[PDB]
């Protein structure tokens, strides 16, 4: 708590992803939880 | 070289540090805690910013024997420039309260780490004085008058506690006492005014005693004291001049303004009285109503 | 007693930290709501004990 | 390293002898104090 | 994670940048040395190709060489991951989103 | 079992409080490092007697931010003056952030735990402190084994159990997975207090000291006019003021920011001031001559 | 004291062994045990809900529930606590475990024959795991045999000289904290000088927890002596020793010694409030309390009132208020007038001590006026104000039916409500649980009697109960001393010819159901 | 105590509107729109605009 809105720009094939936040920075993040990269697709809004 | 030490501001860090340091060596019974003081020097205002102990011994059999470790002073310098380069050796604290002549010779030593004359900061740790928890003196070398030689001597130069801003925050935190002298309300300053008269009076009593011992017990005439006393007699208020008379007129001018203010409050205080009696007036009626209203309540239970 | 107590209670509110201000865009299914915090970005955040 | 940098603004408006509206370069407008060291004869509006 | 993402905007060589400036002149120090000709006061600094990155809040920093890759792999116009606050390349990122786009 | 694992009452002396504030405020906007020297007694009492500041580090606070040359030398100097104590903890600042340990600071606590397992980590903000009670909190690690198997709480027994806490943020996350916070207890004697109260002999000399009388007349002048102008403001208050509900009158006739209260304060400051001025003058007359 | 010297004189005159046995105290214990044994009302449903809310995974929660239920089942040996709370007792750790072993010493109180036997498998030399269990049994023994057994004292004295040659080990310190409290109780009012010397060694180690325990244990024994050797030793040793847990205990310990000394303690009191240690001014407040207790003195009321307001420490304020109701014990109806100002206060600690003060003062019998005062304090948003008010309420209105006085009805539901909710704070939760334990103690047939009304004279034991009870913030298990202040209230017919209890019936002009037991606190299967 | 917070250093903001007498809504010059508590015995007879 709290959870920041994100956006999924792309998936990197090693269980990672490139995401772009509503804050000016962008970030290299890990894919975690019950939501996988198979269950995600690029351009979808995601909880970080 | 400079003879500039006219004002000595003390951070409260220095007085509590000297209190600790005496007790971390455990000196007693006219053994002393001699350590360094750091700050800024070569300047009209000295700010005494910091204090540290040094290795030091004090012999009671001869006062010209003490120990001091020189290598300690050189090693402490290296370290303190890294923390803060605005800190440098400016002289030495001495536990006191008794100033001695052998202390002039310790003084010479400290004149080899600082360009200015070293400041010897007497900090009483025994807390015998109710005022002066700092007295400051600086060794200067001068031809003394009255056929007297060149003497090396410790002259008093003004000091006051003023605190740094960064220090302040903690001073506020640790003072949680009501403060008998703080300069507060009417009350606080009537306590002060009395305290102030007994302060001065005792200070005046030392002057009397001193003077007697010069011609009784043949103390050395120190003509500096005596010069100051000529001006004491020369700044005496003299009555019957138009100045004193204007001052008595001014006491009425001031009491005049006090009188108008006192009336103005008498109206506020009476305003408060009026306003309560209105409330009580209403309340008489509200309490009366309860008695009627019961009947109305009782009747319902019976019906329903 | 009333007066001294109040002057201290308002000081206590200052010392404890700021607040912000959002508007609820939608309700989400963990008992949190999607807020758009008006001067910054969105934050998904838990209900109160009164709300 | 022990002297440390300082911040620039400009006196945006005089509030008091001992209070000034400055506009910081970093960002926010501030009310600041006047040091013993800086004299108020030097201070005025629009000076750096 | 998080490595804040930056990108190389300049290859400034580490022996051409003049990190030392006591005996070294700004134009270059030796081009393959910076303070290996100084061992009279013991200070060590060489490195090869330190890069200037540009953060996405638009702040520029001289950052480390790769600490989990060789610097050969890091190039001009290549995105990179740098620490939260310690700003030093750990992992490179591909040079943009260019693959697949071009190939269509 | 094993360790008691109840969080210490940290007793910071007056010297150690002021010293920390001194090194922190000079150093802003930067972090500061330092080691805390004291004595540990009982099973939950640490007395932090003194501190020393570790020079400013070029990488900031980290696990390399103690150089062993300074450290060894510094403690060696305390040993030559008998001021020696044992490292019982460490202090560090965040200059712009309230009290908590970042990832690096917790990892530093893991190192200090090795040396003494009751160690404290104290976080001092130098500028956010205006009281000087505030933004100083101490932390001490609770065992790792304790965390896993849910035997983590055991800090609420053997203390007062009065706790003082705020913030979720980093602070709270730090707490759950690692450390436990407890307030800073201040120890002093009446010799340190006594030194503070005095501020020379010019404290009391000033009570006799009388200002320019040019100033007194000016202050009294301003105040006279002020009371007329606020009496008129008060006249508006009693213009009628008999309509219903007290709250609607307060807003309407400006009973909020009351003119009656304002008159009262103005009068009293002036009345009492002139009381002291007449008294000190009269004191002066009789005393000198 | 008065009993002991009278037994010796009558055996030496020559007297019948019935009267002699009576004074020794064996029959009185036995009659009141039988009363508990016969009329007790267990509520299992309180235990299981109490348990559930206030899990034993949390150390502060473990403490509240343990104390509550110890009072709940008090005075008779019982299996209700042990069986119900069997996985929950195993859930303890650290000093919550110590509390839990000593919770059995409340439960098992009296039953004199069975007394050694019941604590036996938990003793040293029968226990070999948990130092907390080894320490809390000796304190549990001490409570059972409090003010009774002169046999018991010797066992504990053997342990004490065993364990005060060792201080270097943590085990030895926890173990000797429970011996040292136990012996004080067991020899309470004995004024025996041998007990003093044994525990002076315990004080002298500079142990964290056995030093506080020893300070309290020595004053219980030298209760009301005003011996000047004791008066010198403990005061001096507080300057010397700068461990704050020991210093606190010596101060309360001195308050104990100088009970009923009046203005011959006026000299000791001066020095305690003139101290610069916050510990000594706190214990100065109970020095006035106990010296002038139940007795009108001008010095006493005026000085506490001054101390409460003026001081620049917050603990010392809190304490002086609790002290005020001890001075104004007999005049228990005048306490709400004075402390209205202190309820209204801006100071949290002032307010905390106000609730405790009514608590104690009006403890002895119902006083509605007090309740009217404490109703705002219940709902106060300071947490420890809540904790203090929740507790106090139940002591004033002790073991009266929810029907007899409606105010009891509200007060019970308010303690329950707090326990159901989990958004409530830990301090609030402590007080609620504990207070419910104070309501429902002893099978519901026990009251707190501040004085015995056949003579109208103060009971020595009870006064000393409440001082330790009140102090629990700084050392959680001292709640247990409340045992001494509860007394079963009952008429017991006795044969003057066989010394056995007859059954027969009496006329009592009464209502039919007003003075019956309260109803139950269980319902969760209705869902 | 309050007098110190009252005094410098300060950051300027801009009063918007009240939302309650003792909590108002402002926007700071740092760029952050904050709900903020209002200290009492401030002129609330000019604060409202």
């Amino acid at each position: 708590n709290p959870l920041s809105i994100g956006t999924l720009e792309e998936i990197i094939d090693d269980d990672h992803a490139i995401v772009t936040s509503p804050t000016m920075p962008d970030y290299y993040v890990s894919i975690l939880s019950f939501v996988d990269k198979e269950l995600l697709e690029p351009g979808c809004s995601v909880l970080l | 070289m400079s003879l500039q030490h006219e004002k000595v501001t003390i951070a409260p860090l220095v007085l509590l540090s000297a209190l600790d340091h005496y007790e971390r060596t455990q000196t007693k019974e006219n053994k002393r805690c001699v350590g360094v003081i750091l700050g800024d020097a070569n300047s009209s205002t000295i700010r005494v910013t910091n204090s540290f102990a040094l290795p030091f011994e004090e012999d009671e059999k001869n006062s010209d024997v003490w120990f001091l470790d020189h290598n300690y002073i050189e090693n402490m310098n290296e370290m303190c420039k890294k923390i803060n380069a605005k800190e440098k050796l400016i002289g030495w604290y001495h536990s006191g309260p008794k100033l001695r002549a052998s202390d002039l010779k310790i003084n010479e030593l400290f004149k080899k780490y600082t360009q200015n004359n070293p400041l010897l900061l007497i900090v009483d740790v025994k807390q015998q004085g109710v005022g002066l928890p700092t007295d400051a003196y600086v060794a200067i070398e001068q031809v003394k008058d009255d056929g007297t030689s060149t003497e090396k001597t410790f002259l008093h130069l003004p000091c006051t506690i003023e605190a740094e801003e960064a220090e302040e925050i903690g001073v506020e935190h640790l003072l949680r006492d009501v403060r008998d002298q703080a300069a507060g309300g009417l009350s606080i300053r009537l306590t002060n005014q009395l305290k102030s008269l007994k302060g001065l009076q005792s200070k005046l009593k030392d002057v009397v005693e001193y003077l007697d011992k010069v011609i009784n017990k043949e103390l050395p005439i120190n003509h500096t004291i005596l010069g100051k006393l000529q001006d004491v007699f020369n700044l005496l208020p003299n009555l019957g001049t138009p100045d004193d008379d204007e001052i008595d007129v001014e006491n009425h001018d001031r009491i005049n303004i006090s009188n108008n203010l006192q009336k103005a409050l008498t109206v506020k205080t009476n305003d408060e009285l009026m306003v309560i009696y209105i409330s009580n007036l209403v309340r008489s009626i509200i309490a009366f109503d309860d008695l009627i209203e019961n009947k109305i309540q009782n009747k319902k239970i019976q019906e329903q | 007693n009333d007066k001294v107590r109040f002057i201290k209670d308002e000081l206590r509110l200052l010392q404890e930290p700021g607040s912000y201000v959002g508007e609820v865009i939608k309700i989400v299914s963990d008992k949190k709501v999607l807020v758009k915090v008006q001067p910054e970005g969105k934050y998904i955040v838990d209900v109160a004990k009164d709300i | 390293l022990q002297s440390i940098g300082q911040l620039i603004g400009e006196v945006m408006k005089e509030l008091s002898e001992e209070k000034y509206i400055v506009k910081a370069s970093s960002g926010p407008r501030y009310i600041v104090g006047v040091r013993n060291s800086v004299d108020r004869s030097k201070l005025k509006k629009g000076v750096r | 994670h998080p490595l804040q993402v930056a990108r190389c905007t300049k290859i400034i060589k580490g022996n051409g940048e003049s990190d030392e400036t006591t005996t070294d002149n700004n134009n270059s120090g030796n081009s393959n040395s910076n303070s290996n000709q100084q061992s009279t006061d013991a200070d060590e600094d060489d490195e090869d190709a330190k890069y200037v990155i540009n953060l996405k809040q638009i702040a520029k920093f001289v950052v480390g060489l790769g600490e989990r890759v060789s610097p050969t792999d890091i190039e001009e116009g290549m995105r990179v991951g740098v620490d939260r606050s310690k700003y030093n390349i750990e992992l490179p990122l591909p040079p943009r989103i260019d693959p697949s786009v071009t190939m269509m | 079992t094993g360790r008691d694992d109840t969080k210490e009452t940290v007793y910071i002396s007056s010297i150690a409080l002021l010293k920390m504030l001194k090194h922190g405020r000079a150093g802003v906007p930067m972090e500061v490092m330092g080691l805390m020297l004291g004595e540990f007694v009982d099973d939950y009492t640490v007395n932090v007697v003194d501190v020393f500041a570790m020079p400013q580090s070029g990488t900031g606070v980290s696990v390399e931010a103690v150089d062993d040359v300074f450290q060894a030398k510094m403690m060696d100097m305390l040993k030559q003056t008998g001021r020696d104590q044992m490292v019982v903890g460490w202090y560090h600042s965040h200059p712009g952030f309230g009290c908590w340990l970042s990832s690096v600071d917790v990892n530093t606590q893991k190192s200090f735990e090795q040396l003494n397992s009751r160690a404290v980590a104290v976080v001092v903000d130098p500028i956010q402190s205006v009281k000087g009670k505030v933004v100083i909190d101490a932390f001490r690690l609770i065992d790792t084994g304790a965390l896993i198997n849910n035997l983590e709480p055991r800090q609420t027994t053997s203390n007062t159990g009065l706790l003082n806490k705020a913030n979720i943020q980093a602070l709270i996350h730090g707490l759950n997975r690692h450390y436990y916070s407890l307030n800073i207890d201040y120890h002093k004697t009446a010799k340190e207090t006594k030194m503070l109260m005095n501020l020379h002999k010019e404290q009391w000399q000033s009570g006799l000291k009388m200002y320019d009388y040019e100033e007194k007349e000016e202050s009294n002048l301003a105040a006279t006019k002020s009371m007329v102008k606020i009496a008129e403001q008060y006249s508006k208050r009693i213009e009628e003021e008999k309509e219903l509900t007290e709250e609607e009158l307060k807003t309407r006739y400006v009973g909020r920011q009351d003119p009656k209260k304002h008159l009262s304060e103005t009068a009293d400051e002036t009345l009492e001031n002139n009381i002291v001025s007449v008294l000190t003058a009269g004191v002066n007359s009789v005393a000198i001559k | 004291q008065l009993l002991e010297i009278l037994v010796t004189e009558l055996t030496a005159q020559g007297y019948d062994p019935a009267l002699l046995n009576i004074l020794s105290g064996l029959p009185t214990c036995d009659y009141y045990n039988t009363f508990l044994l016969n009329n007790k009302n267990i509520d299992i449903g309180l235990l299981n809900k109490s348990k559930s809310s206030l899990d034993g995974k949390f150390s502060l929660f473990h403490t509240a529930v343990s104390v509550a239920n110890g009072f709940m089942h008090a005075g008779t040996t019982d299996n209700s606590f042990i069986k119900a709370n069997l996985p929950w007792l195993g859930k303890a750790q650290n000093w919550a475990k110590f509390t839990a072993t000593a919770s059995l010493g409340v439960i098992h109180k009296g039953n004199l024959l069975e007394g050694k036997k019941v604590m036996a498998p938990y003793l040293p030399g029968s226990r070999a795991s948990s130092r907390f269990i080894k320490g809390g049994s000796l304190y549990g023994l001490g409570l059972i045999y409090a003010g009774f057994g002169r046999d018991t004292t010797d066992y504990l004295k053997n342990i004490i000289v065993e364990n005060s040659g060792t201080s270097g080990d943590e085990d030895v310190d926890v173990l000797l904290h429970g011996a040292s409290l136990g012996i004080g109780l067991a020899a309470m009012g004995s004024a025996n000088i041998e007990v003093y010397e044994a525990l002076k060694e315990v004080l002298y180690n500079d142990s964290a927890t056995s030093g506080e325990a020893a300070a309290l244990g020595m004053g219980l024994c030298m209760l009301g002596t005003g011996k000047p050797e004791a008066i010198h030793d403990m005061f001096t040793y507080s300057q010397e020793t700068q461990h704050g847990n020991i210093t606190r205990g010596l101060a309360v310990g001195l308050a104990l010694i100088n009970y009923g000394r009046q203005e011959l303690a006026d000299d000791l009191i001066t020095k305690m409030l003139a101290s610069d240690e916050s510990l000594l001014r706190y214990g100065g407040a109970f020095t006035i309390a106990l010296a002038y207790a139940g007795t009108g003195n001008n010095s006493a009321v005026k000085r506490l009132l001054h101390v409460a307001v003026s001081d620049s420490n917050d603990d010392v304020r809190r304490a002086a208020v609790i002290a005020l109701g001890f001075v104004l014990l007999r005049d228990y109806t005048t306490v709400p007038r004075i402390v209205q100002l202190l309820s209204k206060s801006h100071n949290a600690h002032v307010r905390c001590g106000t609730a405790f003060a009514l608590g104690i003062a009006c403890a002895g019998k119902g006083l509605q006026s007090a309740i009217d005062v404490l109703d705002p304090l219940t709902k106060d948003p300071v947490d420890f104000v809540r904790q203090a008010a929740m507790i106090a309420l139940s002591m004033i209105l002790i073991q009266q039916t929810e029907k007899l006085n409606p105010q009891v009805a509200d007060i019970n539901k308010n303690f329950l409500s707090v326990i159901t909710n989990k958004h409530q704070e830990g301090l609030a939760k402590f007080g609620a649980c504990v207070a419910q334990g104070i309501m429902n103690a002893g099978g519901r047939n026990v009251t707190i009697q501040l004085e015995n009304a056949d003579t109208g004279t103060l009971d020595t034991k009870s006064v000393v109960g409440l001082v330790m009870f009140s102090q629990f913030w700084y050392w959680f298990p001292l709640a247990h001393f409340l045992s001494l202040s509860f007394t079963p209230t009952t008429v017991i017919g006795i044969r003057g010819s066989d010394q056995a209890i007859p059954k027969f019936q009496m006329n009592c002009y009464a209502k039919e159901d007003a003075f019956s037991y309260p109803r139950m606190y269980e319902e969760a299967s209705g869902k | 105590e309050v007098k110190r917070i009252q005094s410098v250093p300060l950051v300027i903001g801009q009063f918007l509107e009240p939302i309650d007498q003792n909590t108002g809504i402002v926007s700071s010059t740092t760029g952050m729109s904050y709900v903020v508590r209002i200290l009492s015995t401030l002129d609330r007879e000019l604060l409202k605009p």
